[PDB]
């Protein structure tokens, strides 16, 4: 009795959405996942209303502890 | 033809391409207007990677189409 909304613009977001999530980790304060190349644990979210570096191990910000336990792996 | 490429920040940017441009060209255009450099820009598209040596053709990416940009870190 009612006409259903129609758009396309779908699923390949959805996809590329699911894929980042399960291939890189999620920031620890804006739950946006943030790519890592290399072996540094270094990690800075490339989210703009973020800037916050972690440990890619730790989940937690980047500090001297980190740095001299595992700068990288 | 216009797409657009949807960055892991939310900000979303307008670009025009042809269905023969390079992704190497497409990287370059953004680079042109955004400051991100292309060897930081892993673009992908439905869960698949874009290959620099790939055009827009190569990946069936149409006008209104909307990339996704990951911006890699060097640690
Ligand atoms: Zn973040
Ligand atoms: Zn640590």
């Amino acid at each position: 009795t009612v006409d259903p909304n129609r758009a396309a613009e779908a699923r390949w977001d959805e996809a590329s959405n699911v894929t980042i999530k399960v291939s890189t980790k999620p920031c620890p304060k804006c739950r946006t996942p943030t790519e890592r190349d290399g072996g540094c644990m270094h990690m800075v979210c490339t989210r703009a209303g973020c800037g916050f570096e972690w440990c890619w191990v730790c989940q937690t910000e980047w500090t001297r502890d980190c740095m001299g336990a595992h700068w990288f792996g | 033809m216009q797409i657009f490429v949807k960055t892991l920040t939310g900000k979303t940017i307008t670009l025009e391409v042809e269905p023969s441009d390079t992704i190497e060209n497409v990287k370059a255009k953004i680079q042109d207007k955004e400051g991100i450099p292309p060897d930081q820009q892993r673009l992908i598209f439905a869960g698949k990677q874009l290959e620099d040596g790939r055009t827009l053709s190569d990946y069936n990416i149409q006008k209104e189409s909307t990339l996704h940009l990951v911006l890699r870190l060097r640690g």
